[PDB]
């Protein structure tokens, strides 16, 4: 591909930096609840924060204060089973796999299109110039140039449309980060299926 | 020289794009390669010319020890040969950066370069420095299972948010744009179908949609409430946001500041044709 | 007072800090008015909206000077210097090129219009929830606990002045999740049990206000032997 | 190819716009807070297992 | 009439679109300008044909002090708008 004028540029934020961002978000959540998203972070114990969240969903504090051990065990079992489910089912990361595959196949199509004739006598500019003289060599050259320009335009238009779709998805992801992680949402089926607690 | 083993008396070799890649010499039966001569992107990192005239050059996907043979040096002008190996060379994943000095400190990102590397114009003797962007100030709240923190004072803050609503409504005339004053061209163009109808429909749809957007944003209520004659709201005043009769269009001072800040380059809407023809020396873009 | 009651602060806070709050709001309004003038590149969004149209029209005008493979970019010269059999062959190239330019312009305009429509829908939602009510969504309607907002007109857009509430001046305390009294656990209805090192008080959530522990602000709900971290003290009647 | 104008530059401009937009998306999603908090050295949270 | 300062060796002018703008008369060496004569869009305002057959015409971006059917003359029903001049 690089031999044909197509390059891939690396992202500005690396995986290490993204992991540092994620770890900072997790630590802030664990040690402060939602206070770090509205102002200076304030310390609070985790069972008390969970009592806050049951109070939010509409259950009194005593329920957690008397079923603490059972709730902790249930949470541990669920978080343990998540990894097993993800490892087992080999179709979970379908969206990201399709994101990779779309770009791969678009680039492959753009590369392979270079061998078309577009009605000319050959797909080799050097052969065209070596075998014909300008008055009708220019016709074939124009045909090839127009075809390749059309290919580039189609590629760019499809890229623009896909970029718009990805931007919409990214805006939704940012909204979920703001509302499900830095707080506790009251919308139905926005965070999860049921009465949302954390994320 | 090529190390690809070949079935005998087999001459050509192609790639993914179906182009010649390996060839066999007719005189000596030896296999060669036709890999293209070295190439790559060139990017120029500069501050504004209002400040200085010093630049830095990035060579994408090239190791720093191969630049002189990659850019075809020792023949370019001596000014270009300065940005060759020379001195002050740093290597990133994006490629080789020449003309900037690496710094062990870390600040906010000013000019993005590659994977975690930015650049800026620093006073140090003004110079160009490249560093690793800083994620932010390190912090660590103290967690405890019998301790809490509670604020004792508050703060009222006011921020600002800006959102576009509508764009400019335009219209195009096929005959005037393509043929101009000729009529034979119009006669020829009459055989190309309904492209003009399609373009007119698309532009009309966009034009109507802009007005729909403005109505949706602003025409929420339908009763025009009037401000009370006297302004006392328990100590708050809103004079900065309410209308000022002396100022144009009965606008607020903040609205006037915004309208003066935004340089609307399209005056327009003055049905200008007589003055359009009169002042040729202006070379107005709208008239053009 | 209603709007402070919305975010979890009792009315007495405003009814006792009215003058301070009014002065703070006035100072913030003046400060933002000065900051808009001071910062040069504030309205980049609207400036870009203008510049995109200007640049697109300029490019469309400039494109008329191309030949697209013919001998000239002026139709009259071709008509005057060539017979129709070759004039058509030369002219179809120009016609096709100009048609391609117009098509590209229209497609780009359609995509930009879709983006602007999305932005306008978001602005309408913010006008509905930020201005016509008080929002509870986090980071929507400003950074912090929302109070209100005001709209201001701008060229090709709108500007929102969000007014939020931010805590400050934190202080450490010692807490316990319940209170044992006569062998009965005690949980607070609204508040958190805090201690100043000797005496235990029940205070509201986001503003330090200590109160004595009384049956009015607590409920019993069970026994002391189950809860972990409970502390025994006396509640008055 | 020199006789085609900015039809060979519009594509470059659009691609650059998309490339900048990708980084903008990543920044908006992940750079919500600018304070890098650190987790406590001891990892006991009421029986919860992180 | 033109006021462009042509140098003695120049005889043509060009615009951004590389179209002739000024010209010099071969017999009397004076400078002249070329501008196309006026044009503009036309819109028709009507209710449904199920209701009536009266229409109104708007000349977009034209000051109607200098405004194939010429039936819609002034008729003392000429009004000036920002988007053009309404007639009818
Ligand atoms: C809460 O913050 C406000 C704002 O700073 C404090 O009010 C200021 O107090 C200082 C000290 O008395 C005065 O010099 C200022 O004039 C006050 N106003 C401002 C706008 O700064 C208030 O004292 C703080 N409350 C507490 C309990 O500390
Ligand atoms: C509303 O608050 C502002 C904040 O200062 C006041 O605006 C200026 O106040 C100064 C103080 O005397 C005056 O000299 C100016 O004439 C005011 N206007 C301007 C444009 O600077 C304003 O006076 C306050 N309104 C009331 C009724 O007190
Ligand atoms: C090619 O011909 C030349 C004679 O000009 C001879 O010297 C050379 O050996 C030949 N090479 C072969 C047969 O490979
Ligand atoms: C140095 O350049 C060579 C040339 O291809 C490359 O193979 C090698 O990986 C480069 N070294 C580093 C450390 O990047
Ligand atoms: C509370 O924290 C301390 C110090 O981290 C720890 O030793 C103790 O086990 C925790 N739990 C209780 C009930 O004290
Ligand atoms: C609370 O205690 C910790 C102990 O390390 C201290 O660092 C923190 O600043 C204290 N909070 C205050 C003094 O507001
Ligand atoms: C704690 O509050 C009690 C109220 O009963 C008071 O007697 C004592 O002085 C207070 N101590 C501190 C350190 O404020
Ligand atoms: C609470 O009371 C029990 C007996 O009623 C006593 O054993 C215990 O020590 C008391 N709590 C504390 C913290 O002393
Ligand atoms: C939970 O924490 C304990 C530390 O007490 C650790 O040994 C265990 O591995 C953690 N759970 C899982 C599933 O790793
Ligand atoms: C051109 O010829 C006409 C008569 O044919 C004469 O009146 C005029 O003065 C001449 N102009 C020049 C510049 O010789
Ligand atoms: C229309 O033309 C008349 C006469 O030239 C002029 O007085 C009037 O101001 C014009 N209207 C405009 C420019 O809107």
């Amino acid at each position: 591909q690089k031999f044909k004028g197509l390059t891939v540029l690396p992202p500005l934020l690396t995986d290490e930096m993204i992991a540092q961002y994620t770890s900072a978000l997790l630590a802030g959540t664990i040690t402060s609840g939602w206070t770090f998203g509205a102002g200076p972070a304030l310390q609070i114990p985790f069972p008390m924060q969970m009592a806050y969240r049951f109070n939010g969903i509409g259950v009194t504090q005593n329920v957690l204060y008397e079923n603490q051990k059972l709730i902790a065990n249930q949470f541990n079992s669920a978080i343990g089973k998540i990894q097993d489910s993800l490892s087992s089912t080999p179709s979970a990361l379908g969206k990201l796999q399709d994101v990779v595959n779309h770009n791969a196949q678009a680039l492959n199509t753009l590369v392979k299109q270079l061998s078309s004739k577009f009605g000319a006598i050959s797909s080799v500019l050097n052969d065209i110039f070596s075998r014909l003289d300008p008055p009708e060599a220019e016709v074939q050259i124009d045909r090839l140039i127009t075809g390749r320009l059309q290919s580039l335009q189609t590629y760019v238009t499809q890229q623009l449309i896909r970029a718009a779709e990805i931007r919409a998805s990214a805006n939704l992801a940012a909204t979920k980060m703001s509302e499900c992680v830095l707080g506790q949402s009251k919308r139905v089926d926005f965070c999860g299926k049921g009465y949302h607690l954390m994320s | 020289e090529s190390n690809k083993k070949f079935l005998p008396f087999q001459q050509f070799g192609r790639d993914i794009a179906d182009t010649t890649d390996a060839v066999r010499d007719p005189q000596t039966l030896e296999i060669l390669d036709i890999t293209p001569c070295s190439f790559g992107g060139v990017s120029v990192i500069t501050p504004g010319t209002n400040t200085s005239n010093q630049v830095a050059v990035l060579y994408q996907g090239v190791n720093c020890t191969e630049v002189p043979v990659a850019i075809h040096a020792d023949q370019l002008t001596p000014t270009w040969r300065v940005y060759s190996t020379g001195s002050n060379v740093f290597q990133t994943r994006a490629g080789c950066l020449i003309g900037a000095e690496y710094v062990n400190n870390s600040y906010e990102c000013d000019i993005p370069i590659g994977a975690g590397i930015c650049a800026s114009y620093q006073t140090q003797s003004q110079s160009i420095i490249a560093y690793t962007m800083s994620l932010g100030a390190e912090n660590s709240v103290a967690y405890s299972n019998n301790s809490i923190a509670i604020p004792t004072n508050f703060t009222i803050s006011v921020t600002t948010e800006i959102l576009p609503v509508s764009m400019t409504k335009t219209s195009v005339d096929c005959t005037m744009y393509i043929c101009g004053d000729s009529t034979e061209c119009s006669n020829l163009l009459l055989q190309y179908g309904s492209f003009c109808t399609q373009l007119k429909r698309a532009l009309t749809g966009i034009a109507v949609e802009q007005d729909k957007n403005t109505q949706e944003v602003f025409a929420q209520v339908k009763q025009i409430y009037k401000t009370p004659p006297i302004k006392y709201f328990g100590g708050f005043n809103f004079s900065q946001i309410l209308s000022d009769p002396s100022k144009p269009s009965k606008r607020s001072p903040i609205e006037d500041l915004l309208f003066n800040k935004v340089t609307l380059a399209d005056a327009g809407f003055i049905k200008q044709y007589g003055d359009c023809l009169g002042d040729i020396a202006a070379r107005d873009l709208i008239c053009a | 007072a209603y709007r402070f009651n919305g975010i979890g602060v009792t009315q007495n806070v405003l009814y006792e800090n009215q003058k301070l709050i009014a002065n703070q709001f006035n100072s913030a309004i003046g400060k933002i008015q000065d900051s808009l003038s001071s910062t040069p590149s504030a309205l980049g969004k609207l400036q870009d909206v203008v510049n995109h149209n200007a640049q697109a029209l300029n490019t469309l005008v400039k494109q008329l000077s191309s030949k697209f493979g013919a001998i000239s970019s002026v139709l009259n010269d071709i008509f005057s210097r060539l017979d129709p059999p070759e004039a058509e062959v030369q002219i179809d190239r120009l016609i096709t090129g100009r048609l391609q330019s117009l098509q590209t312009y229209v497609t780009q305009q359609l995509i930009r219009a879709a983006e602007i429509r999305a932005s306008a829908n978001l602005a309408a939602t913010k006008m509905s929830e930020c201005v016509l009510g008080q929002s509870k969504r986090v980071d929507f309607c400003g950074k912090g606990y929302h109070l209100m907002s005001f709209p201001q007109s701008a060229p090709h857009g709108v500007v929102f002045l969000h007014v939020t509430y931010v805590p400050a001046q934190e202080k450490n305390f010692t807490t316990a999740p319940a209170i044992c009294h006569d062998g009965k656990a005690h949980f607070p209805r609204e508040g958190v049990f805090v201690s100043n090192g000797t005496h235990w008080f029940v205070t509201q959530r986001n503003f330090y206000e200590p109160q004595i522990i009384t049956t009015d602000n607590t409920f019993v709900s069970g026994n002391c032997d189950v809860v972990i971290g409970i502390v025994n003290n006396t509640v008055y009647d």
